[PDB]
RNA sequence: GCUAAACCUAGCCCCAAACCCACUCCACCUUACUACCAGCAACCUUAGCCAAACCAUUUACAUAAAGUAUAGGCGAUAGAAA
RNA sequence: CCUUCUGCAUAAUGAAUUAACUAGAAAUAACUUUGCAAGGAGAGCCAAAGCUAAGACCCCCGAAACCAGACGAGCUACCUAAGAACAGCUAAGAGCACACCCGUCUAUGUAGCAAAAUAGUGGGAAGAUUUAUAGGUAGAGGCGACAAACCUACCGAGCCUGGU
RNA sequence: UCACACUGACAAUUAACAGCCCAAUAUCUACAAUCAACCAACAAGUCAUUAUUACCCUCACUGUCAACCCAACACAGGCAU
């Protein structure tokens, strides 16, 4: 049962790391998820989800600059490498983010609102009410996890004390701390859901095996469940 | 020596001396028309090329200059009344080439 | 522990002999358990006046949880043994 | 996000035997024997250091011990150094007109 | 088609599957070798 | 053919054979003892006779112990006398229903302890029965010293007992200087037991551990024959000079 | 796929044949891009003495006398080399820094 | 009369007694039969066929006491001790 | 000839011959002549003529099959890493067509060359294709573009060990 | 002794063909292949180092045959570059 995960790279490297496909196999060898395997070879690029993170002997804010906008095969949304200071770091690309643009990365919660561009990022405590955001973190210094696909974008509802309720794209309310960082605008790669596959060739190239042939009899879970919105889940 | 544990030379060790030679060798007559200088030998299974060269140059004092050894497999297609195959002893063959144009011809025996 | 009872009885195997059990005897029955029982209050001689639960030198019946968490580890109480009991009685008499 | 993955990193060694926490007897370990043993306790060997220096198996010291280790990190440049901006960076580093 | 050729020759796969090391790596191969020795076979492993 | 000795005697045969024969006697006696432990997962019978119902007559009755099972976690920690009971139970406590197996499990915790002999805090996984036994036996050291070897069912506890016995015998400094009266009082508190150092070194050790200790004791190195020959020559010279 | 044939360097594929071999005792090591270096120290140097003036032959004559066998042991050697031991009225305790050590076979035959 | 049958010694089984073997040279845990270099390894109720015409309870792997007391959809069967 | 059978040379089971091997073995209770007798028996057991005890009744081969443990991806299904293959003609998981992957029909055979073959007629042949090397997924399961198909020639669920 | 590849002894094959492999401390590997130069994209991709420490002992080992493998065989069956 030899199964070593290719995810072996402590140092954040910029080169495309050789991605060894899995095909739905675990450490034992049995399939636990059907519909994975048989696709085109890819190379994963170490993405820097954590937007705010100063370099060596640094602390205060620091500007950035866009160089190029490339495509990522490991996800639906494209990426764009951005260089900041004496180092580089792959990050998610936003809509209308051409090469050479300037991206501001700060963390000081200003007294009033700050007119954020379509690429920069500021703490929720300095964002106007009702603004589309993405790559929201869970806890201070954790890392971006929510709203990271193509076209997804959550709008800011309101702020209560040192917290902020974020309306996720799934019409679900999430209370996140005000000191957390989060980008603004919507993710690049617009009109992705309308991308017609056309033929099973591309589906197999993407790495998705055909569904099973068993005629599963639709039980009770097949009916439409008009459920209401769930309660607001906080992280405080 | 053959079938004898060898020492473990680290780095600053002394020269490996070999006293009382164990392995042996024996030449034969070529059967495929060899040049007028090469001399065949039956190197055992526990001996290299430089080892044989040094052994010769030390005991027989033959001016050895070039050697080319190879492994020969003995025929195993021989069964007895029990239907048990007989594996022949596999021996290493050599082809030592003399220097200074000595030209060593195989003498005829049993006239 | 868990007090469990056996089934089918044992046919007795002499005096100095081991009884050869069987799978039929492996079937046990839960008759009782150390838990679900009215807990007991052990006796502990306190060495300091901590709250109104006891007095310096006097003995009381404190709960096992507290007696093992805050009294015994912190050295604020001693087990109800006959060794230190005589010393405590002598100290009280000397007072 | 911490890059490393616990499965890829070096596996954590097993917990030390509970016999060494007793001050202070001689824990009967398998040190007397020259092979792994399942029963008995596990000893704690010292850090072995080779006496002679073997070029084929030589370990270099760390960065904290060197003959000319300087504190001011100087940035070197070679043929492999692929610039980012382009000619403007070279002009700025050289201080020359184009 | 002709299914009579069910054996594909290969020394690497043979030594990796029925190898002495792979056998001793688990008590399965240990017991197999012990049984083969108790029986008296000349060849224990491949 | 048949065997000269039974199958359940090869252990004693190997013990009396060679290396195991050179072992001390105080350890072999304790190993061969093998007494019954105290009941745990079953209530013992009062007297040997209880007079069963139905028929007004007496009949001898005994208390058979449970086979129990000691996993490595029990040997690693200090467990009283409980363990893993791999039994079976019926559906609704009736033999007319279905038969199914069951693997009872004990309750484990993680409390701290303090030993006055060794003076060191340990974080062992203690249970409820062990804590109750400790409370009944006053201190933890007294409980460890009063418990034999079979009723303890664990290696760490036996090692702790051996260490305590060695400390009591050697009388070595356990609290460093500046505390002589306290050390003397702690030593006098456990005046009982007091096993010699020669015997305390083989308490709680297993068979393999005892074999290793015996092999390491009389290990040494072979004496060169040159010294023996020189001694013989000196003796011969002395004998010749005396005559 | 026979089970009786002795596994040698004439069975496995290219890789196995290249890695395996006969018990010829290697000389040096291998480093760099396939660059085998020969160490003169590990090379077996045969110390051959001079045979000039050797009045011995590999065959003994039949006119020699017959004598009993006397297994030479440590006691016999000590008895033979007993002159200084008696004259006193030559031994190494540790041979760690010795060239031709006894117990650890550092020499060859 | 051609093909074909006749030969006891090798050896084995049942018992008594007694507790048996394991370094001529070298390799033997990696691709055993390989001289030569930086890692975690074991402590787990046996089950089931069968019988009870099926089976879900249950079913075994010195002498006498005695197949007695007992258990057993109180039955096939199990089963001692003083 | 044997016998299932009211009933077989029947056109019902079986059989070319000889060789050796191969198929009735125990209890409680009875028959029994011996030895003794209100006692019998080499303790213990029986007793309103019994006890002791030798002899004497009660076979073989043939299934479907699970349980615990080893062997299985070297043929077959899927996955993983690095390679190879696809002429030519008209111009996009385009068309014909080499090599190659698959096998709708014809005719030979079913002890055949072959426990799945031979010649033509066929679909694909720049892609969801074929393939050289190694590793991983194994039965109370794995895999499955589902044939409830395949897992070393017989898989509605394999083989071998003991319970057979 | 279809017919005479069946027995005992005789020795080739010589490596330069491919393997037998790189001592470490830390740091650089984003601008595909498709004559790659125009166009043209999607399945987003197959080849590269830095300063230092220490090292200048060097050509050993494995197969080099044949009418050959896997299917009970001297089998109209399968085998890549
Ligand atoms: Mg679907
Ligand atoms: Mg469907
Ligand atoms: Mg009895
Ligand atoms: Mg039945
Ligand atoms: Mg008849
Ligand atoms: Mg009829
Ligand atoms: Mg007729
Ligand atoms: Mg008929
Ligand atoms: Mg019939
Ligand atoms: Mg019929
Ligand atoms: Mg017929
Ligand atoms: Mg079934
Ligand atoms: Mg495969
Ligand atoms: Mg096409
Ligand atoms: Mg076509
Ligand atoms: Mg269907
Ligand atoms: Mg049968
Ligand atoms: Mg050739
Ligand atoms: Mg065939």
């Amino acid at each position: 049962a030899n199964f070593v995960s290719w995810k072996s790279r402590t140092k954040y490297t910029i080169t495309p790391v050789k991605m060894r496909k899995s095909g739905g196999r675990d450490h034992t060898g049995r399939i636990r998820v059907h519909g994975i395997g048989g696709g085109h070879k890819q190379r994963y690029r170490m993405i820097d989800f954590l937007r705010f993170r100063p370099e060596e002997t640094k602390s205060g804010p620091f500007e950035e600059k866009v160089i190029q906008v490339r495509y990522d095969p490991c996800r639906s949304a494209d990426i764009a490498l951005v260089a900041g200071g004496s180092r580089k770091r792959w990050i998610i690309a936003t809509e209308n983010m051409q090469a050479g643009d300037t991206i501001l990365n700060s963390n000081h919660i200003g007294r009033m609102a700050v007119a954020a561009r379509e690429g920069d990022a500021h703490p929720l405590g300095a964002l106007p009410v009702g603004t589309l955001i993405n790559n929201v973190e869970s806890e201070p210094g954790r890392g971006a996890q929510y709203i990271r696909a193509a076209g997804t974008c959550g709008v800011l509802l309101r702020k209560v004390n040192g917290t902020a309720i974020i309306q996720l794209p799934s019409k679900r309310q999430m209370q996140v701390l005000e000191t957390c960082v989060a980008t603004v605008g919507r993710v690049s790669n617009v009109d992705h859901n309308k991308r017609v596959i056309g033929k099973a060739g591309r589906n197999r190239w993407l790495g998705k095996r055909p569904n099973s042939g068993r005629w599963h009899r639709k039980g009770g879970w097949a009916g439409r469940k008009i459920r209401p919105l769930p309660p607001m889940k906080s992280y405080v | 020596a053959r079938n004898v544990v060898y020492p473990l030379y680290r780095l600053g060790g002394p020269q490996l001396r070999v006293f009382r030679t164990n392995f042996f060798i024996q030449l034969v007559r070529p059967g495929v028309a060899q040049p007028e200088d090469t001399v065949q030998f039956r190197i055992p299974m526990e001996m290299t090329r430089v080892d044989l060269r040094n052994y010769l140059e030390g005991i027989y004092n033959v001016p050895v200059a070039a050697v080319r050894t190879r492994v020969q497999h003995g025929s195993n297609k021989r069964r007895d009344h029990r239907n048990v195959r007989i594996k022949k002893p596999d021996y290493k063959v050599a082809y030592v080439q003399l220097a200074h144009g000595q030209t060593f011809t195989f003498p005829d025996l049993f006239p | 522990t868990v007090i469990v009872e056996r089934w089918w009885k044992v046919p007795l195997a002499g005096e100095g002999r081991k009884p050869r059990l069987h799978r039929r005897h492996r079937v046990y029955k839960l008759v009782e358990d150390t838990k679900h029982r009215p807990k007991e209050n052990l006796e502990l001689i306190l060495t300091q006046s901590v709250e109104n639960v006891g007095v310096r030198g006097d003995l009381v019946s404190v709960k096992k949880s507290l007696g093992r968490n805050r009294l015994l580890p912190q050295g604020l109480a001693v087990y109800a043994s006959p060794e230190n009991k005589k010393l405590f009685e002598e100290e009280k008499l000397l007072r | 996000y911490e890059w490393g993955v616990r499965s890829t990193r070096k596996s954590e060694p097993p917990p030390l035997d509970r016999v060494y926490e007793i001050p202070g007897l001689e824990p009967i370990t398998f040190a007397g024997k020259m092979h792994f043993v399942p029963w008995l306790a596990r000893p704690i060997f010292p850090p072995w250091d080779r006496g002679y220096k073997d070029p084929r198996f030589y370990r270099s010291p760390p960065l904290h011990e060197h003959p000319l280790y300087k504190d001011q990190a100087c940035y070197i440049f070679h043929h492999r150094c692929r610039l980012l901006e382009g000619v403007k960076q070279a002009l700025w580093l050289t201080k020359t007109k184009l | 088609k002709a299914r009579g050729n069910e054996y594909q020759p290969s020394n690497i796969k043979r030594k990796n599957k029925h190898g002495w090391v792979r056998r001793l790596s688990t008590p399965a191969g240990v017991q197999v070798i012990l049984r083969r020795m108790l029986k008296g076979r000349k060849s224990l492993s491949h | 053919p048949l065997h000269k000795y039974p199958v359940w005697l090869w252990k004693r045969l190997q013990l009396r054979e060679g290396i195991c024969s050179r072992l001390p006697g105080h350890y072999l006696r304790s190993l061969e003892e093998e007494r019954t432990p105290t009941p745990v997962h079953y209530r013992p019978h009062g007297a040997k006779f209880k007079i069963n119902p139905k028929n007004g007559q007496r009949e001898r009755v005994e208390d058979v112990p449970i086979p129990i099972y000691f996993p490595p976690e029990s040997q690693r920690g200090l467990w009283g006398g409980e363990g893993w009971i791999l039994g079976q139970i019926y559906a609704n406590n009736d033999k007319l229903s279905k038969r199914l197996k069951k693997v009872w499990k004990p309750q484990l915790f993680e409390r701290e302890f303090y030993s006055e002999i060794l003076d060191k805090k340990f974080t062992v996984t203690v249970t409820m029965r062990t804590l109750d036994l400790i409370d009944e036996a006053y201190g933890l050291d007294f409980y460890i010293l009063k418990t034999p070897k079979e009723d303890l069912c664990s290696k760490f506890g036996m090692d702790l007992k051996r260490g305590m016995l060695l400390r009591l015998a050697r009388q070595d400094p356990q609290l460093h200087p500046e505390d002589p009266e306290r050390r003397a009082a702690i030593y006098d508190k456990y005046k009982e037991f007091a096993i010699p150092e020669e015997e305390a070194e083989w308490v709680g050790l297993t068979l393999e551990e005892a074999i290793e200790k015996q092999r390491l004791l009389e290990e040494k190195d072979p004496v060169p024959l040159f010294k023996i020959y020189v001694a013989e020559l000196i003796q011969q010279l002395q004998q010749q000079a005396l005559s | 796929a026979d089970r009786m044939s002795k596994w040698t360097s004439k069975r496995g594929p290219r890789s196995f044949r290249g890695r395996k071999g006969r018990g010829a005792k290697g000389i040096g090591f291998l480093t760099s891009g396939w660059r085998f270096v020969q160490i003169k120290e590990m090379v077996p140097e045969f110390v051959v003495p001079d045979l000039t003036g050797f009045k011995l032959k590999p065959y003994v004559s039949y006119l020699a006398p017959e004598s009993e066998e006397t297994p030479l042991t440590a006691a016999q050697l000590f008895s033979e080399a007993v002159a200084p031991a008696i004259e006193k009225d030559g031994f190494e305790p540790t041979q760690e820094g010795k060239l031709f050590q006894l117990y650890p076979r550092n020499f060859l035959r």
